[PDB]
């Protein structure tokens, strides 16, 4: 739908702000998928759009995105998962958070690689998976 | 020369005089784990925490100071957290930083918008949003429920939609029961409570008794909620209970007491209703059974009516069963001129 | 202009004149005739 | 039971008006115009001949809406004895926050009568036992009313005043100070020394907005009863209490 | 108090009963910090459905209009604490409705701190001052070097309240008043909202210049919205959004049925070529493929561009806006005209807000929406 009615969200600037509340209120709605198609249509809006007036607060405002997103980086795997793969095409448009992102992404890594030579395994393969009672899963795709 | 100055300079920040972002000679975490060793090695062990809040509430005694302490940091090596944040990072001063923050929040009820267009009461409570670990999740709790009880409308309205961003994952249930509590007390703070209940987690149990406990004061509320809060009872309805709460909204409500005023407002309630009976097939048969389950009192009021109409307008399913219905009622002596 | 709260009023930047006396033309403006207090 | 003798022609058309508030559930009459022969212990009566406060919540408003059309006005006893006989007993009986007729119906007949609405309500619910949070909501309503002019928000004052205070008042009076609302330094002192007399939660914001608002008419006297009010820390918030405080030394 | 000893003295300070029998009252009656002058006669007993009462030509003046209502009063009232009381909250009204005999400045702290506060801003600012010394109009200067107005409308007290701002732009002002804010802080306000706006300004002074606007003309600076005329009785209309203004604006066309289609065709395809980096014509010239006129008056003065019903261009604001769909009539008409003309017509159909018919000069289906 999102990417469907997004050339709206191009013209139409009350879309946009319109549907920002509704993305930031159902971040933490109790439905799973509620969270991950608002991390979705968050990413398109940074990845379509630069303005979400000067373009100082459209910045901070994309800043602020990212740090929610920072934030969801530490929900289970499929929302990281979405994250990533959408980073490279937020990159691709919006050049001018190039480092925001690339730390973003290197600060997660660091978490499961250990900078020092002449230990064998240099990533922390048992850190990745998540056991609670038999059932056991992954967070963070390496 | 003060205790907290000299423990912050030996640990690694530098604390600016309070116009510009304070500058970082050390890593955040080297910081906060270098500070953590120095206070648990220093002695006068437990003392050392309240001489560090006095040292420190004693410099935040001028505002500016304050708001570059409030502000993120300064890296030279470029742009850090807030040192009130990393230093409630640490579990030992936690519940003290968070005492001090909320005493000296009801200075800023009345000097609004001074300098850079900064809510400072929005921006200490924003510090508080997404912490690593709260030394009391309870302690916290009880301290926003003084101050969400109190503060004036506004700043109300702010602190408390900042709730979910706040909370971790456990102490819910206690705010679950203090906000419906508010809620019987005070109907102004319908809608942001609603809102924020949706965004919490609660038993289904609780949902349900606080939709009762709301519509029973459903007469009770001013028109420009009246709106959303029907747009909460209508997505939140299960299929199950559908015909009681439709049965209870369908004595409660008027369409008589409210009257560009009055009209506009009732106006978009029917939207909100079009499209909540749109989007829900099972509102629309089981409204119908909830007023032909009605047929004994002759007095039914001019809701039925014009709810007919608008259902006959959509799903079309129904007219044939709208129409005998509206035929049953006519002949009875219920359905009339007047 | 019902018609006035305050009565404000501006001078015509001209003397005491005592005994006034108006002639309404409708020819040009309205044209009066006064006495001033010295005598002219 | 006095036998008060109620006026000529409302004894006589006495069922009549009986039989249009009836008709108000289902422009104003002439029965209706009958009100202006009555003195108010006629009226006080009258009221209790009629059976006012037995309306429903929109008779009553339709009552009021047919009231709020009357010129000549409803002197200002009259209205006063009206508005007690009419909302008083529902009032008291509020066991949740008014209806959205009565809160309107209160609001516009406060709006035309505010201080007859004013000078009748306010003083004999917050003397009543229980007064709750359902009739203090109604009470922030009188107060916070755009249409109480400087005079009856001071007339709102002088009446608050006048109460036994207790933390219902104070909410009240706080709503009313709010507004930034002027007084005497007498006025004011009233407030004070009152005002000084202190655990409760409502107490602290009180003296706090006054400590802020009104630290144009707060004098050192004033300011050393308050220091003496905040000496406990029973008070939250007594730093900010201080800072404002202080913010005065 | 209950007892008309104290409550008498409490509620009528300045009542002073002159005869030992409480008979005779004079003195004065207090409303709105004024004292009027009273002198009120009872008979040997405490009747009012008797009673004289006799005032100053002064009160006479503000009780005309009321004399049955005091009459009355006098007969239905019970004592005299009570009658006093209602008296007052009489005058209290008549004084509130008449508010225009008010608002008398004071001496010490008016005339003195705001000619102290206009040179604290500058003398260059003020362009007017009322007589009353009630009205002010201040002016301000933007960085594009256009001049914006403020009236303000001032009271007796001008610091104790917020003075009465009339500001032109479209977007509602905001004045945070203090007793402590001034005309250089009221100002500063203004100024700050005029360089928020600054690109608003610039936007609307850069079409009424290098395009022919039409349906505003003498356009306010309120105004969002601007008909442009472009090729020859074919329009398009605009409303623009001040935050953003630069941003994409609300647009449509009136014209012939068979000249717009293409038109929104290509904008449809073109709108994404829309940009808030350029300018509103630099956008719309390359997103429309197209140039405007600069008023072509001189050459079509008198070519007849009106509505062909009534003869007239500007019926009470309306311009000729619904055209035929005829290359040989062309025939502008305006709405309510050719409505009144084709409602009548044994040929005319209406649908929902559609009327369908002959258009009068060329008997060529013509549609009309409402
Ligand atoms: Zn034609
Ligand atoms: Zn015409």
């Amino acid at each position: 739908l999102l990417k469907a009615v997004q050339p709206l969200l191009k013209v139409s600037m009350s879309m946009r702000d319109c549907l920002i509340l509704v993305l930031r209120k159902a971040m933490f709605a109790n439905q799973l998928d509620a969270r991950k198609s608002a991390v979705a249509g968050f990413l398109l809006l940074l990845k379509n759009f630069k303005v979400l007036y000067n373009s100082v607060a459209n910045e901070t405002f994309c800043l602020e995105i990212m740090d929610s997103l920072r934030r969801c980086l530490s929900q289970q795997a499929d929302v990281r998962l979405m994250l990533y793969e959408g980073f490279y095409d937020v990159l691709r448009r919006n050049s001018q958070l190039a480092n925001s992102v690339m730390q973003t992404l290197l600060s997660q890594l660091k978490q499961f690689y250990e900078p020092k030579p002449d230990l064998l395994p240099p990533l922390k393969l048992e850190a990745c998976i998540l056991t609670q009672g038999d059932k056991i899963s992954l967070q963070e795709p390496l | 020369d003060s205790i907290f100055v000299k423990l912050l300079k030996i640990s690694g920040i530098i604390l600016k005089t309070g116009e510009s972002q304070n500058q970082l000679a050390v890593d955040q975490i080297a910081f906060q784990k270098k500070l953590f060793q120095t206070l648990r090695r220093h002695p006068s062990y437990p003392k050392i925490i309240e001489e560090f809040v006095s040292g420190l509430e004693s410099y935040i005694e001028d505002e500016d100071s304050f708001r570059n302490c409030l502000l993120s940091c300064e890296r030279l090596q470029s742009y850090s957290k807030s040192l009130i944040k990393l230093l409630l990072g640490i579990d030992i001063l936690q519940p003290a930083i968070i005492k001090t923050l909320f005493e000296k929040l009801p200075e800023y009820f009345f000097e609004n918008k001074n300098s850079d267009e900064i809510n400072i009461p929005r921006l200490i409570v924003s510090q508080l949003k997404w912490l690593d670990r709260v030394v009391d999740g309870k302690d916290l709790t009880t301290k926003i429920m003084q101050l969400i009880s109190i503060a004036p409308e506004n700043l109300q309205h702010d602190i408390i939609t900042s709730l979910p961003e706040i909370l971790g994952d456990s102490q819910h249930a206690d705010v679950g029961k203090e906000l419906s509590d508010l809620l019987i007390e005070n109907t102004s703070l319908t809608v942001p409570i609603l809102d924020v209940l949706s965004s919490l987690r609660l038993d289904p149990n609780f949902l349900l008794k606080v939709r009762q406990l709301v519509m029973d004061k459903l007469s009770s509320i001013r028109l420009e909620d009246l709106p959303v809060i029907i747009k909460f009872i209508l997505h939140s309805v299960t299929a199950m209970d559908t015909l009681e709460v439709i049965s209870e909204l369908r004595e409660k409500l008027d369409l008589q007491h409210c009257v560009s005023s009055g009209q506009s407002c009732i106006i978009l309630l029917f939207d909100v209703i079009k499209s909540a009976i749109r989007y829900e097939k099972t509102i629309s048969e089981a409204w119908i059974k909830a007023i032909e389950n009605t047929a004994s009192v002759s007095e039914h009021k001019v809701f039925d009516l014009v709810m007919l109409f608008i259902i006959y307008s959509t799903n079309t399913q129904t007219k044939k069963y709208i129409d005998r219905v509206l035929r049953n009622k006519i002949r009875s002596g219920c359905i009339q001129e007047q | 202009r019902p018609e006035e709260g305050p009565g404000g009023l501006p001078p015509m930047l001209c003397p005491a004149s005592l005994n006034i006396c108006s002639v309404v033309s409708l020819s040009g403006g309205t044209k009066l005739l006064a006495l001033s207090a010295k005598g002219r | 039971a006095e036998s008060l003798e109620l006026p000529k022609a409302i004894q006589d058309q006495l069922p009549r008006l009986q039989q249009l508030l009836k008709t108000l559930e289902e422009a104003p009459p002439v029965e209706l115009q009958l009100l202006h022969e009555c003195s108010p212990s006629q009226m006080d009566l009258l009221c209790a001949q009629l059976q006012l406060p037995q309306l429903s919540d929109l008779g009553l408003l339709r009552l009021c809406t047919w009231l709020l059309a009357l010129s000549p006005d409803l002197s200002l006893s009259n209205a006063t004895v009206l508005t007690r006989s009419l909302f008083l007993g529902r009032i008291l009986s509020l066991t949740s926050s008014a209806s959205r007729l009565l809160t309107t119906a209160l609001t516009s007949f406060c709006a035309k009568y505010t201080y007859p609405v004013c000078s009748a309500l306010l003083d004999p619910v917050l003397q009543a036992p229980g007064t709750g949070p359902a009739q203090t909501e109604l009470l922030c309503c009188l107060v916070k009313m755009e249409s109480l002019e400087p005079d009856a928000q001071v007339l709102m004052l002088g009446q608050i005043l006048e109460l036994p205070w207790k933390e219902e008042t104070f909410l009240v009076l706080q709503s009313l100070l709010e507004r930034q609302v002027e007084m005497t330094p007498e006025k004011f002192s009233v407030l004070m020394e009152k005002l000084c007399k202190t655990t409760s939660m409502a107490y602290a914001k009180l003296m706090l907005t006054v400590m802020t608002k009104y630290q144009a008419n707060i004098t050192e006297t004033q300011r050393l009863g308050l220091a003496m009010a905040l000496e406990p820390n029973t008070t939250f918030l007594r730093k900010s209490l201080k800072a404002a405080l202080k913010h005065l030394g | 108090m209950a007892v008309t000893e104290a409550s008498l003295l409490r509620q009528c300070p300045l009542l002073l009963p002159q005869n030992r029998s409480k008979t005779v009252y004079e003195g004065f009656i207090s409303a709105q910090g004024r004292d009027f002058h009273l002198r009120i006669v009872l008979p040997e007993d405490l009747q009012l459905k008797n009673a004289r009462l006799l005032c100053s030509w002064q009160l006479r003046t503000i009780l005309s209009g009321y004399h049955r209502i005091v009459q009355q009063r006098m007969q239905h009232s019970p004592d005299l604490m009570s009658f006093m009381m209602e008296l007052k909250m009489l005058l209290e009204v008549a004084l509130k409705n008449r508010q225009e005999l008010y608002a008398l400045p004071p001496p010490p702290q008016f005339y003195s701190s705001l000619i102290e506060e206009i040179g604290t801003l500058g003398w260059d600012k003020l362009v007017y001052a009322d007589t009353c010394f009630s009205t002010i109009k201040l002016k301000a200067e933007d960085a594009s070097g256009r001049e914006h107005l403020i009236t303000l409308k001032l009271k007796a007290k001008y610091p104790a309240e917020s003075p009465d701002y009339f500001v032109d732009f479209p977007v509602p002002f905001c004045a945070s008043w203090t007793p402590q804010s001034s005309l250089i802080s009221i100002y500063s306000q203004f100024l700050a909202a005029i360089e928020s706006l600054k690109a608003f300004w610039d936007v609307m002074d850069e079409i009424d210049e290098k395009t022919w606007v039409l349906e505003p003309e003498k356009p306010p600076r309120s105004a969002t919205a601007r008909r442009i005329a472009l090729g020859n009785n074919v329009s398009i209309n605009i409303e623009v959004d001040p935050r953003h203004p630069t941003m994409l604006p609300e647009c449509f066309f009136l014209g012939a049925d068979h000249v717009v289609k293409p038109l929104g065709i290509k904008l449809s395809r073109n709108i994404h070529l829309w940009d808030p980096e350029n300018s509103v014509l630099q956008n719309l010239k390359d997103v429309l493929e197209i140039d405007f006129p600069a008023r072509a008056i001189l050459e079509k003065s008198d070519f007849t561009m009106d509505c062909g019903i009534c003869y007239a261009y500007q019926l009470d604001g309306t311009i000729p806006d619904q055209v035929c769909d005829n290359s040989q009539c062309g025939q502008p008409f305006h709405q309510i005209c050719l409505y009144e003309w084709l409602r009548g017509l044994l040929t005319s159909r209406q649908s929902f807000n559609i009327i369908f018919g002959e258009c009068p000069y060329c008997s060529k289906p013509i549609t009309l929406k409402m």
